[PDB]
């Protein structure tokens, strides 16, 4: 039966989609140059990408279970195209942020379309294993994205190319799916978008680029994410149609799905963003050496969303979800205690010995990546065909959401307690050096740098024993997962 | 607390020896390298896990440790010559890659 090579096809969308994402991470420099903007205000690439794919993603995912899934990948890939070439076009950094919304929105629909493609060709006890592949897919490719931006660059040599590429792979995906997928009314449209604006304010307010941690638009726009998200609540006990109908959903199980997809969300922010400060700041790295730290934490996790889906159509997924939630505890209590000196330790076998920084960052990853397959299969196991859709899209927004949160909520008690080490330390190192070459003041400049590291490293410290306990309590309500 | 304290140094005739300690805090004390310097000169070095180094002029005669209870650091020195009179410090090395590092009030060693 054809399942196999319509769910390859999809796959292939996924990650075309997926590379886009972080692409730019590679080529800000070289937008930079074209737009006009001195060395940042270019956030917009990145946060208008990321409102269009997370705020758009709950009604696309809806609408493929109307229009069906084979219509709505070719409307995304072509959005993805249309967008890629807006940007590409763009003289003006206006122009780049319109299209990065629109190529993310596009983006965003892929992923929860094609899970749900899954959900529709595969029953529940063989399907872990095919979320798996589309999952692996996806973090495959976000992961992959930065490479591909700069392999480009060196085949044509402006920064516009990737955009351009994006054209002739949105129409050969398009035609792969074309040939691939099985052939073949209204949608909760105000719902979607009461939602989306509620996403849309929760994602502007959330996201930050020292003594504070939101932007001072942060605020307002969160408390206004919760009175759009009231009011989405509000309006679909009064809509006829409900963007998810709640018919035979159990949803007992569903929010803890969601809750834990939010929690494994939050963990893998936390580290993308301490991780890289701690190779900056304690570790001396260039920028682009310390976000290379995170190679062995992005390998992991596609190479644990493949492998915990299999496992998990013969263990189950609550099993597959607590376990890999603890061995990414595990990770995150080894990452706790890392020194200032890490990249030259290891951990001793006894008869045969791995380095510390790359093998705690697997272990992470990996425990990460068991999770994603067994949370998709079990948020789709307890609700209806034709939700789907708008039930993928959840488990998504949700772990995207958690990012959002996770690193906000982690950096704001993080500040609090830097701020109490820091204290601590400027009370107790040597008042002065005895012979600082530079003179005094060099001395107490650098007793304030030494005050300042020694604090991060007890901050960092925390934070990752936190996150590991909060993977913990995600370890257990795992156990309340479907089954 | 996160300090630096030396203590222990003192006359000593030739052939020798003195324990140099380091007081610190356990919070810190096992998060980054440590070393003892010279007066500057390296004498002996230490990983945040143990790793120990020393420069040519020890030739095995100290030895720099850890005391987890009391989260000292220490130089054993024994067969000390009329070379090793200095003042000696210990330092917290702040980045390993660059070497970058800070001390205290050093402890003082005649020979």
């Amino acid at each position: 039966t054809s399942r196999g090579i319509a769910i390859s096809a999809g796959g292939l969308a996924v990650l075309l989609g997926a590379l886009d994402t972080y692409v730019v991470v590679s080529i800000v420099t070289d937008i930079m140059r074209d737009v006009g903007i001195a060395v940042q205000r270019v956030t917009p690439i990145i946060t208008g990408y990321l409102l269009g794919y997370i705020a758009a993603m709950p009604l696309l995912g809806r609408a493929s279970d109307r229009f069906g899934r084979k219509l709505l990948i070719q409307i995304s890939l072509a959005g993805f195209a249309l967008g890629s070439v807006i940007t590409a076009l763009a003289t003006n950094l206006d122009v780049l942020v319109a299209g990065r919304v629109i190529q993310g929105a596009a983006s965003g629909a892929l992923l929860p379309v094609t899970l749900a493609l899954a959900a529709d060709l595969w029953a529940t006890h063989k399907r872990a294993a095919v979320l798996g592949g589309v999952g692996a897919a996806q973090e495959l490719g976000a992961v992959l994205g930065p490479i591909y931006g700069i392999f480009v660059v060196w085949l044509f040599h402006h920064w516009q190319a990737v955009f351009w590429v994006n054209v002739p792979l949105a129409l050969i995906a398009m035609v792969l799916i074309h040939i691939s997928l099985p052939p073949r009314q209204r949608v909760d449209v105000t719902g979607g978008l009461l939602l989306a604006l509620a996403l849309g304010l929760a994602t502007i307010g959330l996201y930050n680029a020292g003594k504070q941690v939101l932007p001072e638009y942060g605020p307002p726009l969160i408390i206004g994410a919760v009175i759009a998200a009231v009011a989405f609540l509000v309006w679909e006990r009064f809509a006829r149609t409900r963007l998810l109908d709640p018919a035979g959903v159990r949803f007992r199980p569903f929010l803890i799905a969601l809750l834990v997809s939010l929690v494994t969300g939050g963990a893998l922010m936390v580290t993308l963003v301490n991780v890289e400060l701690f190779g900056q700041g304690v570790l001396g790295l260039d920028q682009d050496e310390a976000v290379f730290l995170l190679a062995r934490f992005l390998i992991a996790l596609p190479v644990g969303a493949l492998l915990g889906g299999w496992i998990a159509t013969r263990v189950g997924d609550r099993a597959v979800t607590a376990v890999g939630l603890l061995i990414a505890a595990g990770g995150f209590y080894l990452i706790a205690q890392w020194p200032a000196d890490v990249l030259e330790s290891r951990h001793d076998l006894g008869f045969v010995s791995l380095p510390t920084l790359d093998t705690d960052l697997a272990i992470a990853g990996f425990g990460l990546g068991l999770v994603i397959a067994p949370l998709t299969s079990a948020a789709l196991r307890v609700v209806p065909a034709a939700q789907h859709g708008i039930a993928s899209a959840a488990v998504v927004v949700a772990r995207m959401i958690g990012m959002l949160i996770g690193i906000a909520a982690l950096s704001a008690w993080g500040l609090y307690r830097f701020n109490q080490y820091l204290k601590e330390q400027l009370a107790a190192l040597p008042p002065a050096p005895a012979d600082f070459p530079g003179g005094q003041m060099a001395g107490q400049m650098m007793r304030l740098r030494t005050a300042t590291v020694q604090a991060y490293v007890l901050q960092y410290g925390e934070i990752f024993a936190i996150t590991a306990g909060l993977c913990v309590f995600g370890a257990v309500l795992g156990l309340f997962i479907a089954g | 607390q996160g300090q630096l304290v030396e203590s222990g140094g003192g006359l000593v005739q030739p052939g020798g020896s003195l324990r140099l300690s380091c007081a610190d805090a356990g919070s810190i004390f096992n998060k980054f390298p440590m070393a003892w310097y010279r007066q500057r000169e390296l004498v002996a070095r230490i990983s945040s896990g143990g790793s120990t180094n020393y420069a040519d002029f020890v030739k095995g005669r100290f030895t720099i440790s850890r005391d987890n209870a009391k989260s000292t650091l220490y130089l054993q020195m024994n067969s000390l010559k009329p070379e090793d009179t200095a003042m000696y410090y210990c330092a917290r090395i702040i980045n390993s890659a660059s070497n970058i590092a800070y001390w205290g009030q050093g402890t003082r060693v005649t020979v």
